[PDB]
């Protein structure tokens, strides 16, 4: 089973400064066809999940450009240029290559 | 595949008309770029081309036999025949019917694709 | 039933072809230009293909020839802006160095003095410099001259270009692709069970060696023996190791550099007076690791010639200094080490380091060129050299039906073998997207 | 995401697959076709790539397919070339093996297509000229 | 001669005009796309222009518009990409501003067009196989 | 084989033949259109040949005949350009003479063809807009 | 009239070594269009002839690869890379350029 | 006879034959070649 391990577990922050979240996989996500499969999700308090970025570094339509990501192999990170007060909530890093599908334990963001 | 087969009498007396017919199956005589020949294999003297018929109906006879060979066609039943008058003892040979290749406007194609089976005609009483 | 032919564009069909690949690098002076190489891809893609097999066959691929030509082009392009040493051919008066000279180094260095021109054509200057015994001949204190004076005049390597072998990546052009064999036990020839397509090849070190391959890519899981025709003793044998053996080389002489203005804007970097003690240059290698490596090579080499037979190792036969001694330019110093101490043992069925001497030379021609040499300027300070050994180039000693004591012998000449040991996992192919096949589709007559 | 349905693969990724399955990836192969001495060498490589692409496009243009990855022609198949079953080729043979088998008969099909196109063009012009 | 009727403008003269009026002058832009070191410089520029033109032609070739300037497609336009009126785009905007706004979604549209054309080719071939 | 029927001839070998008879050999002429100093010369020649072919294909692309050697157009022939019967041209004249006679009016015909295609393109798009 | 002449008249050989036949013409067979029109034929005892090679060097479909030919202008040669025991019979060379069509006298091949 | 303007005496006249004539030229002197090294890797082949 491809297990995902995020870090840090908790990231206390304040508005107007950058933030970073890291996601690591136990197995390489580079498929035989030369493509990577990783997606970043967001979930507010009591709300349903929402896909933020896809295919490692492909920004979804309708999500603000403040969110960004990059990486390859087994090391990937999510970088937020400028965080706002409405960015609180859990963050997940999913993979769609190895069966069964798995997601990280979850990283929470809250005001310092 | 295409098959050729000649038909006619194997014995003819001397000094009169001689007629042979060669049927065609598997292909149409009105093909866009193909010709139909009549070749005879005489013993010792070698092969000899009596004449041919083009897809347009035009006939062509060799100079040494232009005054004795005649070719006709009948597109309704997909076959062609040859008429030969003033036969002699020297005409005894195996008569073949074959189809060669015409040079198309775009490309050039040569060679006789298929041959018949051959019928020996004896000119003697 | 009726079948109609149709034409398809974009099929994966391909065929062998010859093409001139272009170099690529990180695009970060050195002897290798690197300015003609476009920047490498930030993240090269490797596509592994399933259920396909290709007939790989080295010793005939144009990749090695193209690489050889490229190395020649960069090497020639790096010597043109440098100064030509044409007025150096003069009558040299030399004398042996007797200041703390050791028994082994005795007569190696010769203190020479000669008349040399200056920036003004109306005057000359008297200077002196040190030269090795291998770069001077006697004319019949005594008179001497340079070895290249009676052959051809050549330029000196510029001091700004370093001899560091940075990696280079060869990439196929548009409409072509290079295949890679992912098999861990791939033989020098035959069909590769697992073929994979790649955009650009891995970084190949353009190192220079004559007997022992160094700074190369090691084997994936075990020692591999490569040879076009193992039964033919006249064909070289290539062996690749799985673990490396370190070697430490050094030049303890703390020599200095001296600039001699031989003309307007031209200066000759001669060897200055040696300060401190003088000793012979040499290299070291662990005896335990070398013994284990040799044992593994014997074990892998015996299955090709039989278990009963015993193989033997002997030193070089003879010939030019380039082939009879291992050479490799490191620290801007060309070495020539006597490898007779490495191949001195037998292998019968069923204090902790080895030291070998080396000689330095300044007139290096390289390859098989006689009309164009090169003068290596001296390097100030002490030179230390640590290196990784990856492979060797052996040669069989033709023998009768002895069926025993198979005597092997190190020695390589052409530089193509060095790159062959690195490019054996690649082959360039040409794709043909146009294809033809039948089906039931007719044509809509209008 | 990979699954039990379709698969993406990569450039020349269907070389080991059958013709029927490899015919779905015709676009990926087609979209990837496009110191003075070194400048000459680089320009030579680029020019050669352009000539090859232009030659392929010209061959397609002479036939009745101006531009499309899959097209049909109005000439029947001759068993003499292969004689193999229909389903046995698409579902049990790859493109490389089929190419190797038809390699000795490509020039004949290439000439037949040109002949049929010329005849069709003149017939179409004559048919349209009766207005 | 100039008048109250139609105007001719020049090469890229319709840049300031609206999209509707600029769409009538698509032919002028499309028809103008075609010391040893100096020779290398000139050949490099020529090959670059040829490669760019062939790139655009290849992109049009992959789709069903291999030989026409104006062509329709089957994929619908998702409102999220623009959510703007049809009349306001053609009669109250220029190509430069529209290109600036749609630049963030060009790759998605190109991929959708390519996939749709490939699927349409497979469907047409399958339907034609019946006849 | 040569006979009373058709004749193969050779590349540019039907120049003396009439227009009606030479119009059937368009494919043969179309298919044959494709030390540092010497490299520059050969590269210049190759680039010029490719540019010429690309220009011809571009001209055909602008018109509605981008993928066919023989096509039809909607703009008629004004008598002022040739004022000669139809039979006397195809059955009594060659391409060299017809080309020399129309050489002074080729540019006007080219402009008319381009304008006609542009108008038909917009008319067809407007008509298809109803769907 | 363009007549064809073959040589040697007889070719007695044994299975194990190659074979060669030559055919010449009185007139040049290189037509004004730049294409030769010579063909090779094989005829068995009491059977219809078969076209082996066409256009000088074109191995007809369904003919073994053991046969080959070459030539240009007025000299042509038929060579067999590997002869077997079933290659016994007459060989005819003919031209389809001049009128009337002509064929060689016919050289017979037989086991020594 | 080939000429751009036969009436113009200032223009060259070219004549082509239909049958050739043979000319035998020779250098009867049995000279020898001598090599003189005029520098490093350079030599001048003098007349011996
Ligand atoms: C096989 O691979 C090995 C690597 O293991 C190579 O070993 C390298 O050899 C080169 C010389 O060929 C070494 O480079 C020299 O190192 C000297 C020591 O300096 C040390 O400290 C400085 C601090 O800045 C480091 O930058 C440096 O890397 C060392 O760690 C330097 O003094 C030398 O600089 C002089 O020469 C250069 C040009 O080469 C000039 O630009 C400088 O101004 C100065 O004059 C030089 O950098 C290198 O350190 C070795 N690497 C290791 C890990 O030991 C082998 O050369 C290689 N090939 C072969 C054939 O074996
Ligand atoms: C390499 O070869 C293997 C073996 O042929 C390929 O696996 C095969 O993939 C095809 C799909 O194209 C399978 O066909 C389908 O299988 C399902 C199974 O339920 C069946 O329901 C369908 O009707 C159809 O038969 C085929 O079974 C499968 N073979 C196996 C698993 O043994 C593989 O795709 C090849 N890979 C490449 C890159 O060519
Ligand atoms: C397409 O044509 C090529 C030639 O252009 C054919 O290749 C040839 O194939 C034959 C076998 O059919 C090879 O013959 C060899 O014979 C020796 C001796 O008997 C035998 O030991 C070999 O194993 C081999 O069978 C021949 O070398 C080979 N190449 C050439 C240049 O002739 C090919 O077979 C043809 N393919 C089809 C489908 O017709
Ligand atoms: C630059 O922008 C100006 C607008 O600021 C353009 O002028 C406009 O040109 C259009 C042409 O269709 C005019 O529309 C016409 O208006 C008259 C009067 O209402 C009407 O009868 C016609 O049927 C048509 O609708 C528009 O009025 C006019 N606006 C102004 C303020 O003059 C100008 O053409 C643009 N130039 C370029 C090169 O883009
Ligand atoms: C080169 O010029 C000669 C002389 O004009 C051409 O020969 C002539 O070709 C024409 C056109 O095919 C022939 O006209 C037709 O002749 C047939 C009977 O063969 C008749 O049924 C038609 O109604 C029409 O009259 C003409 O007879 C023929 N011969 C002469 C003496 O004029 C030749 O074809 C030209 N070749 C090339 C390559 O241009
Ligand atoms: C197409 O245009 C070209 C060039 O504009 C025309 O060529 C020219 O035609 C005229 C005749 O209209 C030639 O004039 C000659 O003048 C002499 C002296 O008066 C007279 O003896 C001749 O009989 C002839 O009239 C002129 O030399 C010729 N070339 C040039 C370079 O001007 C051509 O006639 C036009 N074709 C058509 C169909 O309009
Ligand atoms: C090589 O020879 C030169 C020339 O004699 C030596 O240079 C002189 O050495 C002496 C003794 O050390 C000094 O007193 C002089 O001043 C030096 N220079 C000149 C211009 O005479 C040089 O030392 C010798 N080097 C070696 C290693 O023997
Ligand atoms: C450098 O040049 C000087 C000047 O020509 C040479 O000195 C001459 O040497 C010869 C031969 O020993 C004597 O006959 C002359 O009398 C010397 N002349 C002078 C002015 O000293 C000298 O030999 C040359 N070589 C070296 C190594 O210094
Ligand atoms: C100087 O060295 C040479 C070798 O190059 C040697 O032959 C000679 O005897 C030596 N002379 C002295 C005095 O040591
Ligand atoms: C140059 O001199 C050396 C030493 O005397 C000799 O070995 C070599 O052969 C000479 N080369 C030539 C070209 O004479
Ligand atoms: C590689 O394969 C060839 C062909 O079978 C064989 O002759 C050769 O000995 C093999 N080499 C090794 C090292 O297995
Ligand atoms: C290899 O060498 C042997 C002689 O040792 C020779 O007989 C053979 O033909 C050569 N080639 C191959 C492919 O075995
Ligand atoms: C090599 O080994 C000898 C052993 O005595 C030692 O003296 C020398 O310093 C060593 N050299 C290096 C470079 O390790
Ligand atoms: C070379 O020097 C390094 C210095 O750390 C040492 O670890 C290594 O053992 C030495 N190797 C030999 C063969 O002396
Ligand atoms: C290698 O090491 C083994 C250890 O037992 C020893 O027996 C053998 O003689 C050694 N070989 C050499 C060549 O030193
Ligand atoms: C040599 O010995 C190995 C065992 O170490 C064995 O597997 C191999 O078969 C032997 N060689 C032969 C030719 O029997
Ligand atoms: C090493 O090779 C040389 C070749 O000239 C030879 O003279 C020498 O004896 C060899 N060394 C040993 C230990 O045999
Ligand atoms: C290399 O060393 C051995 C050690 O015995 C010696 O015999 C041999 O002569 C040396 N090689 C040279 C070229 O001097
Ligand atoms: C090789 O080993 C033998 C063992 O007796 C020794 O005498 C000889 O000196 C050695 N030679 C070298 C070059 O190490
Ligand atoms: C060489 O000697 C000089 C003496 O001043 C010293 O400064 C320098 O460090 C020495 N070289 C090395 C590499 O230690
Ligand atoms: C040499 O080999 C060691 C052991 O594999 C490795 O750690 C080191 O990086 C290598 N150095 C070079 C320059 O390849
Ligand atoms: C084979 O080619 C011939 C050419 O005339 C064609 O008529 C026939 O239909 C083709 N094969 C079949 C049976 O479709
Ligand atoms: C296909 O080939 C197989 C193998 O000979 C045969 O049994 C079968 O009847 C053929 N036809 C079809 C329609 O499967
Ligand atoms: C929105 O995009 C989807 C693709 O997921 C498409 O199916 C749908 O038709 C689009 N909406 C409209 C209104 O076209
Ligand atoms: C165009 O957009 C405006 C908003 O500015 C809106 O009021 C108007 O109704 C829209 N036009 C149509 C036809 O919906
Ligand atoms: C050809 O045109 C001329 C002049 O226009 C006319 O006199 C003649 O009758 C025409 N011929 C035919 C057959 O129409
Ligand atoms: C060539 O022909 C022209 C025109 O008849 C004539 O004036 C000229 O004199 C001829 N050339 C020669 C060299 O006679
Ligand atoms: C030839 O020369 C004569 C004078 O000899 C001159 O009148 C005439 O113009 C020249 N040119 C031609 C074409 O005759
Ligand atoms: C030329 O003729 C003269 C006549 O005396 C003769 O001596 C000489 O040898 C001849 N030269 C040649 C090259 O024929
Ligand atoms: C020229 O002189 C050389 C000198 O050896 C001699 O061999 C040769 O025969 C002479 N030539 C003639 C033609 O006598």
């Amino acid at each position: 089973d491809a297990v995902l391990t995020q870090s840090p577990l908790s990231l206390p922050i304040t508005p107007g400064e950058p933030a970073s979240i890291s996601c690591r996989s136990s197995q390489s996500l580079l498929h035989t066809n030369g493509e990577t499969y990783l997606n970043w999700y967001q979930q507010k308090t009591g709300q349903r999940p929402r896909l933020l970025i896809s295919q490692v570094s492909k920004r979804e339509i309708g999500v603000p450009d403040r969110f960004s990501a990059s990486g390859a192999g087994s090391d990937f990170t999510l970088k937020i240029s400028r965080v706002e007060a409405e960015d609180v909530g859990l963050y997940f890093c999913g993979q769609g290559l190895h069966w069964p599908r798995t997601f990280g334990q979850g990283t929470r963001v809250d005001i310092k | 595949q295409v098959q050729l087969q000649e038909s006619g009498p194997g014995l003819v007396k001397p000094s009169e008309t001689l007629s042979l017919t060669c049927g065609v199956s598997g292909d149409s005589i009105t093909r866009n770029y193909y010709y139909w020949h009549w070749i005879r294999q005489s013993p010792g003297k070698g092969l000899e081309g009596l004449g041919y018929i083009a897809y347009t109906g035009g006939t062509d006879y060799s100079p040494s036999f232009k005054s004795r060979v005649t070719i006709s066609r009948d597109t309704s039943k997909n076959q062609f025949s040859l008429k030969l008058t003033s036969v002699t003892v020297a005409d005894t040979a195996v008569y073949f019917c074959a189809r060669e290749r015409g040079d198309s406007y775009i490309y050039s194609y040569d060679g006789v694709d298929f041959w018949g089976q051959g019928l020996l005609v004896t000119v003697s009483s | 039933e009726n079948l109609w032919v149709t034409v398809y564009y974009g099929v994966p069909v391909w065929k062998d072809a010859e093409t001139t690949l272009f170099c690529a690098s990180d695009a970060k002076h050195n002897v290798w230009a690197t300015h003609a190489c476009v920047p490498t891809d930030p993240n090269p893609q490797e596509i592994h293909l399933e259920n396909v097999t290709e007939e790989f066959n080295m010793w005939k691929n144009n990749m090695v020839e193209q690489m050889h030509t490229d190395i020649i082009s960069l090497w020639d392009q790096s010597l043109k802006p440098c100064v030509k040493l044409t007025p150096l051919c003069v009558t040299l008066q030399c004398t042996n160095v007797t200041n703390n000279i050791t028994d082994d180094m005795r007569g190696e260095l010769k203190n020479c003095s000669f008349n040399m021109t200056t920036e003004l054509r109306d005057k000359k200057q008297k200077v002196y410099s040190l030269f090795y015994r291998l770069d001077v001949v006697q004319i019949n204190n005594k008179e001497y001259r340079l070895i290249n004076c009676n052959t051809s005049a050549c330029t000196q390597a510029c001091p700004k270009v370093s001899f560091e072998p940075i990696p280079i990546h060869y990439c196929a052009p548009a409409g072509f692709a290079i295949l890679k064999c992912k098999d861990k036990k791939f033989n020098g020839t035959g069909p590769c069970p697992s073929v994979s397509t790649v955009q650009c090849t891995h970084g190949i070190k353009p190192v220079v060696s004559t007997q022992l391959l160094l700074n190369g890519s090691l084997a994936e899981e075990e020692v591999m023996i490569r040879s076009e025709n193992i039964t033919n003793n006249a064909k070289n044998i290539l062996v690749q190791f799985n673990t490396p053996v370190q070697i430490n080389c050094t030049r303890p002489n703390n020599n200095t550099r001296k600039s001699i203005r031989i003309g307007p804007g031209q200066a000759f970097y001669a060897t200055g007076d040696i300060i401190g003690d003088i000793r012979q240059a040499h290299c070291n290698v662990s005896k335990a690791t070398w013994n284990e490596t040799l044992g593994k090579v014997v074990k892998q080499l015996r299955k090709h010639f039989g278990n009963n037979t015993i193989i033997r190792f002997a030193n070089s036969s003879g010939g030019d200094l380039e082939v009879t001694t291992h050479s490799f330019n490191c620290g801007g110093e060309f070495f020539y080490c006597n490898t007779s101490g490495l191949f001195n043992s037998t292998w019968i069925s069923n204090n902790d380091s080895i030291t070998l001497p080396c000689r330095i030379k300044q007139i290096i021609n390289m390859w098989q060129r006689i009309g164009q040499c090169m003068y290596a300027p001296p390097i100030q300070g002490v030179i230390r050299c640590v290196s990784n050994i990856t492979g060797l180039i052996l040669t069989r000693d033709g023998g009768s039906t002895n069926s025993t004591t198979e005597t092997f012998r190190p020695g390589g000449g052409d530089m193509r073998d060095n790159w062959r040991s690195e490019l054996y996992k690649y082959k360039v192919v040409k794709i043909e997207p146009l294809g033809v096949a039948p089906t039931r589709c007719k044509r809509r007559v209008v | 995401a990979v699954g039990i349905g379709a698969v993406f693969l990569g450039f020349l990724g269907a070389a080991g697959s059958t013709m029927g399955a490899a015919s779905m990836t015709l676009t990926v192969q087609a979209r990837n076709l496009l110191l003075t001495v070194w400048g000459i060498k680089q320009l030579q490589a680029r020019v050669l790539a352009v000539e090859r692409y232009l030659r392929d496009q010209q061959l397609l243009g002479i036939w009745g397919c101006s531009g499309k990855l899959i097209c049909c022609t109005n000439v029947p198949w001759n068993s003499s070339w292969s004689n193999r079953n229909l389903s046995e080729i698409w579902d049990n043979m790859t493109w490389l093996q089929w190419d190797k088998e038809i390699s000795n008969y490509t020039q004949i099909i290439y000439g037949l297509l040109e002949e049929s196109q010329n005849q069709q063009e003149k017939n179409e012009q004559d048919l349209l000229a009766l207005d």
